[PDB]
């Protein structure tokens, strides 16, 4: 249950003393760390070409934020703020009150996407799925307050990215 | 008309040194599961152009120099012996062809550490100096190995002309007599400029020149590189040269070069580095006992033998 | 002489191959048989001029012109 | 003649490349830099080892300054006056070697 | 010999992208001359591509459109160009395009 | 060139993570542990989920303790691959790095099939795993684990017959068995030195009774045999992957107490007491009856553990963590004690440091 | 105009050999080192973009603040910032060196490393992936093909 | 693959052929169609020398045979 390493006592016999000076000398080991170094010089490296080849995701990859929206343009968010008592950054801010025709709407939906840690605990307490953490990782922006979404901004990027966060939901939403 | 000549030996140098840049990242590429770079140019053939343009317009780091003058000698001394090791270099012709060469380049690489010791006391950092201290012992200790394999091998050739050493081989190879002297020479000369897994500056000397003037350091390093293999090259693996077409040594030399250069390159992206009491403990122990006995060897042998080369 | 040897060649065979080439370097020229003829080969050597001797009369063994007979030969290394 | 040319050649681009390192990016406009090591202030410990690696290196550039003559010594027509001496050199550089050994100087950078 | 069936392939590469100019195009804004089933084709001229037997990483790419909502994109091709339909597919949540 | 003392300072990402915890409730503090051992994730995960499922007086299902030793080991390989291959890339040896993180790579695209982050999984929960693997995973952690011996033989090619490798770590940093114990070493550091200690072994948690793998162990207390004990270690990790993967049970991966574990999300979107517990887990959380735990498990660095007081709230009370890397970077100074100063990267090599869970 | 020309040729080939020849010193702070070392690893390989891997601080062309920076180690980092040549670029890599992340309100994290030193790329994520990361160091290219520095001394 | 590699050793190979390739030339140039008489010693020097008397236009390299006897 139980393994020792490196305790071999090495035999003192002649062909044994004459292999270990033969490897002194004539640097045995040396070359087949050289031999080892030149086999991986004949591979095919394992280099994608970015940006025009991508690197490999699923449909549970945790990117970018977005609300979402019911199959007729009406929003899924009800205000119910338990993706911001769930964030352990504390990175959504959610202000609401009832709108024009009665419903339990949010008017301030706020991600600090420079807080949050990409957890998605948002999306997995919210009992609606209005807010998920969609596939897009590519959005670096070149100012920090870019990086600070408000409702205009996530609505927007489930707009943007509904036509596929509707198939990775539908792609694994019977292990959710 | 011999002006010519020289700028067509010293311009290609800095081509190929510039160009070794690019086969060194592409062939650790390579050797790492990776590539290379490939978008700089087609298939990364601008990157040194890139590289340099970018190294020339940097911002100068503007050290607090002790020396003014060493600062400024220790890149112009340093590029000057990498430029000059070249000279009589038969290929099959050198441009300065000498009866001394061997002795010649000798001595001048014996020069080279001095500009590594002017750019250690120029800096005011004494870590630097500590560096550059190291830095100068161990080339120091190698070219002991340096010189005595090296008369060791031309106690076959007869003479110090680097130009006899091609007629010295054209029935074998130098290295088939002569190979444990090639081995210990051809890590000698991995441990003369600083490359791997003799590598003490980069493991935890320059570090206060600005991006220019380390820019000059490091493509002499890469001249002292190219120039020891094609060195080697013909110390050990003289090619064939028929005088009636001297392009067929040329295209064999450069080859065998070529190849000892990417030897180096392989080398190290295979070994981690020495301790520095450790290559101390190469030279000092292993390496200069076995030079001596070989150096004895070398000796007695072509008068046991009969094969005393020729004096002329 | 036996257990040591071994033990130095285990040890330290650097040193082992150093004192042995160091060895035969010393001892193999007093037994090579061709040690005499790098001896003869450079005497044979003219570096210099022959600088011919006056025929006074009597030297029975010194050559008029090269292609004579007498004289000193070297057709032990053409043939070696 | 030619090698003095070469020599002068090769000085003169060094020193055209080192003048264009160190004069060309001063053009540059940038900014004025406010406030321009592992040991602080200290001084430089003076290292017994390094100076005995050099000294070293000294002597046996000597003898190996003696032993430089041997390709054309072996032309000589007194061969075994001359290989007897050439053996001495090089065993009295290894007795060096061995008694720089034996008496612990060749330790720490061994 | 098999060093001609390379040599082979590599000419079937040129030929394959509509000649030296074609090949050339794709040489300096891919860096990849690599040839491929043409899987299809957005609304901005993104070209996407197939080749099972790349590895897996190689086997998918996009040909990024010159032109995309004004931007001229010749040489500045970007990662976001990609449509959220093809986003799956390209970054293989799925198998299907 | 000797090195008389060495002082470690610390502090530099000192987050104080651990008082952060303190506001925020068992499953908002769990991607906290993520975060300390950079590299061994899902272990740390593992060793607070064990902690709160200690105090919780619950165990989790049969198979999510089969996916928490199935990726705990596939986490070790991940630190190990960490391990030699910075502790060689510091030395010198710079090629295996790129060597062996292609495997490590594919091993994050394990991690973003199963919980949706390639680093920071947040998957292993207190109550099992938060969802189940997705179709076609073990499949592809067969044909890693087919391949990935070939990889550790290239890498122990090219450094462990090397004599430039051994000279710089067989006769450096050697740690004697009692002051290994007295500087509360733990893993390899204990390993090395002959102690056969190990905790999956000797004070077994989820199902690491039920696999059958070997625990290397060295002979000289120094660099070298570290470094043989964590790529044994690696080939051990292996063969526990293989037991996993062919003795895998069906069945739920949370805990079927809904008070703890939040339900499916079809049932929630149907039942009362469903969407009641949903709100209530995601809100307040579940309150955990008070006392303090220490759960210490094997973390590939060490005896990673979790002394976690609970105030009868929803929210740890306090929530000290002892990390391998703490106790080995104060032995450090004794480790470098009559060694070069090249020597002290082989030293801080061979410590696994990751300064994360070393600050807190 | 004629000098107009040759100064936009001249930015064409300065920003060129700028972009294609990125150095980059990366602080290995945290987690995000760890990505980082993946956006060098073989499949994204940053070196084929010619940004080299672990460039000296004193030669670098752009910081990599990649992880999180507490307020011991925030005058480390202004002190590397200041001591690099120039032109220097900071990419802000994850949501520590972005905006404190994960530790935002603790006592002793910066919240941001834009509080210390000018940045100009944020690169969101916990961490960010390696391919995320490798965009925002395209995304930094693509800002320096786009700069003026001779057509606006021209202009002045 | 490997081969890609090989566009950076083809141009830092023909820049290793250019300096002894153009030595050859021009020793050929300039030496009349042949060789770059080596003087390593001073006979060789003489007999240079004398070439360079014997020629009539102050050049070692125009030789001169029997033509030049009568
Ligand atoms: C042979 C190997 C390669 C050699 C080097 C590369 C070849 C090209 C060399 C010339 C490149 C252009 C000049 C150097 C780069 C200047 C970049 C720069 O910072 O510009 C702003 C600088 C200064 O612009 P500034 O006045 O706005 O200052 C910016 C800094 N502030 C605002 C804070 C004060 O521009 C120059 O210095 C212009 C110098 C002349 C440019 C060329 C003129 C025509 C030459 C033909
Ligand atoms: C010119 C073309 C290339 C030439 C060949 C070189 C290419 C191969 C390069 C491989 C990568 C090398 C990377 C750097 C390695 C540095 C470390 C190293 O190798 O150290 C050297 C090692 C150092 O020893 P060591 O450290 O391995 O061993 C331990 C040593 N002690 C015990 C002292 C601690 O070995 C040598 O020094 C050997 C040098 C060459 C020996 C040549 C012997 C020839 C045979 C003589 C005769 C023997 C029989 C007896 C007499 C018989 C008479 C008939
Ligand atoms: C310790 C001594 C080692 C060398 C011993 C002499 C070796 C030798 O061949 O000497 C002949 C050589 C030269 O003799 P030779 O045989 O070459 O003489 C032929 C004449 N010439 C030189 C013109 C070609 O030296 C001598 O004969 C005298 C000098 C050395 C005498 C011994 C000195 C010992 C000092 C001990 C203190
Ligand atoms: C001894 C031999 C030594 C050899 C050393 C050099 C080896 C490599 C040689 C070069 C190989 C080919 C290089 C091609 C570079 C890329 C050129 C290119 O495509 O540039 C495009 C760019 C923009 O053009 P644009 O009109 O906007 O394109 C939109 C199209 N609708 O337009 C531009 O950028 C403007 C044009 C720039 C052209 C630069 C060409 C490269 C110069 C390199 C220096 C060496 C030259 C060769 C020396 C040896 C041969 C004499
Ligand atoms: C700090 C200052 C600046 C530092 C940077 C620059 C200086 C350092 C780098 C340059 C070093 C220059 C070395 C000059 C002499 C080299 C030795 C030499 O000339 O050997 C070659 C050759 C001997 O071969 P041989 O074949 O015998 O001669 C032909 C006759 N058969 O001999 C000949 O062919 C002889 C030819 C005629 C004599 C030539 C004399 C040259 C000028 C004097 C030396 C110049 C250097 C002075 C400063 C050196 C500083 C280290
Ligand atoms: C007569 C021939 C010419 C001799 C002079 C020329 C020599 C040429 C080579 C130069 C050698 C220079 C250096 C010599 C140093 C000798 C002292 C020495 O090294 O002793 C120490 C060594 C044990 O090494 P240690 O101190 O432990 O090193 C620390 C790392 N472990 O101790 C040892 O390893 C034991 C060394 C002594 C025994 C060696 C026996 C070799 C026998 C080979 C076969 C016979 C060859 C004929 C000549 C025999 C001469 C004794
Ligand atoms: C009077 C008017 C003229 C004034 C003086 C200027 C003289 C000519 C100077 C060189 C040419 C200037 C134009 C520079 C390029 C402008 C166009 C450009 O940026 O093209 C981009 C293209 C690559 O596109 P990229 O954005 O990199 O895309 C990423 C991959 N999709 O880029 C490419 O395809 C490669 C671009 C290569 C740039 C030219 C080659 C390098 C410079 C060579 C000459 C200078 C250096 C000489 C040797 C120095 C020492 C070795
Ligand atoms: C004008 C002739 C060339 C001048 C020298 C600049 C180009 C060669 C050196 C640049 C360089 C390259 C390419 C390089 O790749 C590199 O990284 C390994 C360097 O830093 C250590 C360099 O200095
Ligand atoms: S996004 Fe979901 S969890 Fe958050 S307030 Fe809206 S409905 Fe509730
Ligand atoms: S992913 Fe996590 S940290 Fe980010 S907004 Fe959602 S719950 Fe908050
Ligand atoms: S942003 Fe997050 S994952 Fe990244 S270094 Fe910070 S704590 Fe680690």
């Amino acid at each position: 249950t139980y393994k020792y390493v490196n305790l071999r006592e090495p035999s003192m016999d002649m062909k044994s003393v004459t292999d270990r000076a033969a490897q002194t000398l004539l640097w045995t080991e040396l070359i087949r760390g050289l031999g080892m170094t030149l086999s991986y010089l004949f591979r095919e490296p394992a280099t994608i070409n970015y940006p025009f080849e991508k690197g490999p995701l699923s449909p549970r990859f945790r990117g970018e934020h977005a609300l979402r929206r019911y199959p007729s343009g009406e929003e899924r968010c009800i205000a119910c703020k338990l993706c911001e008592a769930v964030c352990p950054a504390q990175a959504i801010t959610i202000e609401a009150e009832p709108r024009a025709d009665g419903s339990r709407r949010t008017t301030r939906y706020d991600i600090d996407m420079t807080k949050c840690i990409y957890c998605g605990f948002c999306q997995e307490a919210c009992p609606v799925d209005a807010i998920v953490e969609g596939p897009n990782f590519e959005f670096s922006t070149e100012t920090h307050e870019e990086l600070l979404y408000n409702k205009e901004k996530l609505l927007n990027n489930g707009d943007k990215w509904e036509a596929e966060i509707a198939a990775n939901i539908q792609a694994d939403y019977l292990y959710r | 008309m011999f002006m010519i000549n020289v700028l067509t030996l010293i311009i290609p140098i800095l081509l190929a040194v510039a160009f070794l840049t690019l086969v060194e990242r592409k062939v650790l590429g390579y050797m790492q599961f990776r590539k290379g770079p490939n978008v700089v140019g087609p298939y990364g053939l601008l990157q040194p152009i890139a590289d340099a343009i970018k190294l020339f317009i940097k911002e100068p780091l503007r050290p607090a120099t002790s020396s003014i003058s060493m600062f400024i000698l220790a890149p112009i001394l340093a590029l000057t012996l990498a430029l000059t090791m070249w000279i009589p270099l038969p290929m099959p012709y050198p441009l300065i062809n000498m009866n001394l060469g061997v002795l010649f380049m000798l001595a001048m690489s014996s020069l080279a550490v001095y500009s590594i010791l002017w750019s250690g006391w120029a800096s005011n950092s004494k870590y630097a100096l500590i560096g550059a201290l190291r830095a100068v012992a161990q080339t120091i200790s190698y070219e002991v190995t340096l010189a005595i394999i090296l008369l060791s091998v031309l106690l076959m050739n007869g003479s110090f002309t680097l130009s006899t050493l091609i007629i010295t081989q054209e029935q074998v190879w130098l290295i088939f007599p002569a190979w444990p002297l090639a081995m210990m020479w051809f890590i000698s000369t991995l441990a003369e400029t600083n490359r791997a897994p003799f590598d003490l500056t980069e493991g935890e000397f320059n570090v206060e020149y600005a991006a220019g003037p380390f820019a000059l350091f490091f493509m002499a390093e890469y001249a002292n590189i190219i120039m020891m293999n094609i060195f080697t090259t013909t110390l050990f693996l003289g090619a064939f040269h028929n005088p009636y077409m001297p392009e067929l040594y040329t295209i064999n030399f450069t080859i065998k070069s070529l190849l000892l250069s990417i030897t180096f390159l392989w080398i190290r992206a295979s070994y981690p580095r020495f301790r520095y009491d450790q290559l101390m403990h190469l030279l000092w122990k292993n390496f200069l006992p076995l030079t001596l006995a070989l150096c004895m060897w070398h000796v007695s042998l072509p008068i046991l033998l009969s094969s005393i080369p020729p004096q002329t | 002489v036996a257990a040591f040897l071994k033990n130095v060649w285990a040890k330290e065979p650097v040193l082992v191959a150093s004192f042995a080439i160091a060895g035969l370097a010393v001892i193999l020229p007093t037994l090579s048989p061709y040690t005499k003829y790098s001896l003869m080969i450079n005497r044979a050597t003219p570096y210099n001029y022959p600088v011919p001797l006056r025929d006074d009369g009597n030297m029975p063994d010194v050559p008029s012109h090269p292609q004579d007979p007498q004289g000193p030969s070297l057709e032990w290394l053409k043939r070696l | 003649m030619n090698l003095m040319i070469t020599l002068l050649t090769n000085f003169t681009l060094a020193t055209l490349l080192v003048t264009i390192a160190f004069w060309l990016p001063q053009l540059n406009v940038y900014s004025e830099k406010t406030s321009p090591d592992p040991m602080g202030s200290a001084r430089l410990p003076f290292s017994m080892k390094f100076f005995l690696v050099a000294i070293t290196f000294l002597l046996f550039d000597l003898e190996i300054a003696l032993l430089l003559p041997l390709p054309w010594a072996s032309q000589t027509t007194n061969l075994n006056t001359m290989l007897t001496m050439a053996l001495l050199l090089i065993f009295l550089l290894a007795v060096s070697l061995a008694y720089e050994w034996t008496q612990k100087g060749l330790e720490w950078t061994e | 010999m098999e060093l001609l069936q390379v040599l082979k392939r590599g000419l079937q590469q040129v030929s394959g992208h509509g000649g030296l100019r074609g090949y050339l195009r794709v040489l300096f804004r891919a860096n990849d001359v690599r040839v491929g089933t043409l899987v299809g084709e957005d609304k901005y001229g993104n070209k996407y591509y197939e080749d099972n037997k790349q590895f897996f990483g190689r086997h998918r790419w996009v040909i990024y459109t010159t032109e995309m909502n004004g931007k001229n994109t010749f040489w500045d091709v970007d990662g976001s160009m990609v449509p959220p339909e093809w986003h799956r597919w390209l970054h293989c949540m799925t198998d299907d395009p | 060139e000797m090195v008389r003392k060495c002082d470690p300072h610390i502090g530099l990402l000192h987050r104080g993570t651990e008082k952060l915890i303190e506001y925020k409730t068992y499953l908002q503090a769990l991607p906290y542990f993520d975060r300390l051992d950079y590299v061994s994730m899902m272990c740390n995960e593992q060793a607070y989920s064990l902690a709160v499922e200690k105090l919780l007086n619950i165990q989790p299902p049969p198979r999510a303790q089969w996916i928490r030793v199935l990726f705990g080991e596939i986490t070790r390989l991940l630190n190990h691959i960490m391990a030699v291959t910075t502790h060689a890339l510091d030395i010198g040896a710079m090629t295996p790095f790129f060597w062996m993180f292609e495997e490590r790579e594919k091993m994050f695209e394990f991690y973003e099939r199963v919980s949706g982050a390639r680093m920071h999984a947040a998957y292993v929960r207190p109550g099992g795993v938060h969802q189940d693997l997705p179709l076609g995973l073990m499949d592809d952690i067969y044909e890693f684990s087919k391949n990935f011996s070939l990889r550790i033989d290239e890498l122990e090619e090219m450094l462990t017959n090397n004599r430039i490798w051994r000279n710089r770590t067989v006769d450096i940093g050697v740690v004697t068995a009692e002051d290994a114990l007295n500087y509360g070493f733990s893993g390899v550091m204990l390993r090395g030195s002959g102690i056969q200690w190990d905790l999956r072994k000797t004070q077994p948690y989820d199902v690491y009774d039920q696999v059958e793998f070997d625990v290397p162990i060295g002979s000289r207390g120094d660099c070298y045999d570290r470094y043989l004990c964590r790529v044994e270690e690696m080939r051990q990790s292996i063969r526990i992957i293989s037991q996993c993967l062919n003795k895998m049970p069906p069945g739920e991966i949370k805990v079927d107490d809904a008070k703890v574990s939040p339900p499916k999300r079809a049932e929630m979107k149907t039942s009362m007491e469903s969407l009641i517990h949903h709100f209530k887990l995601y809100t307040e959380g579940y309150q955990v009856p008070p006392g303090a735990t220490y759960t210490a498990i094997e973390a590939p660095k060490g005896e990673f553990g979790v002394y976690l007081v609970s105030d009868g709230s929803s929210r740890p009370y306090r929530c000290k963590i002892k990390a391998p890397g703490f106790a080995h970077l104060a032995g450090l100074d004794k480790m470098s004690k009559g060694h070069m100063l090249a020597d002290v990267v082989a030293i801080i090599g061979t410590q696994d440091i990751v300064f994360g869970e070393v600050d807190r | 105009s004629r000098g107009e020309y040759v100064v936009a040729k001249l930015d064409d080939l300065i920003n060129w050999a700028r972009r294609s020849s990125l150095w980059p010193m990366t602080f290995g702070l945290a987690c995000c080192a760890v990505e980082m070392m993946h956006m060098a690893a073989p499949r994204y390989d940053m070196d084929r973009f010619g940004v080299v891997f672990r460039a000296s601080p004193r030669q670098s062309d752009v910081m990599i603040v990649a992880g999180t920076l507490t307020n011991k180690m925030a005058p480390a980092l202004r002190k590397v910032y200041d001591q690099m040549p120039e032109p220097r670029y900071v990419v802000s890599m994850g949501s520590c060196a972005n905006g404190g992340g994960y530790y935002h309100y603790s006592y002793s994290v910066v919240r941001g490393c834009d509080r210390i030193v000018p940045v100009d790329i944020y690169v969101p994520g916990c961490p960010p992936t390696a391919e995320a990361l490798l965009y925002g160091i395209l995304q930094l290219q693509k800002k320096i093909k786009r700069e003026k520095r001779l057509r606006i001394w021209y202009r002045r | 693959m490997w081969f890609e590699v090989l566009p950076g050793i083809a141009v830092m190979g023909v820049c290793l052929f250019i300096p002894g390739m153009a030595t050859a030339r021009i020793h050929r140039f300039s030496n009349g169609g042949r060789e770059k008489r080596v003087a390593h010693y001073s006979y060789q020097w003489y007999l240079m020398e004398r070439d360079r008397r014997v020629s009539g236009v102050n050049r070692y390299y125009v030789s001169k045979g029997l033509e030049n006897i009568d």
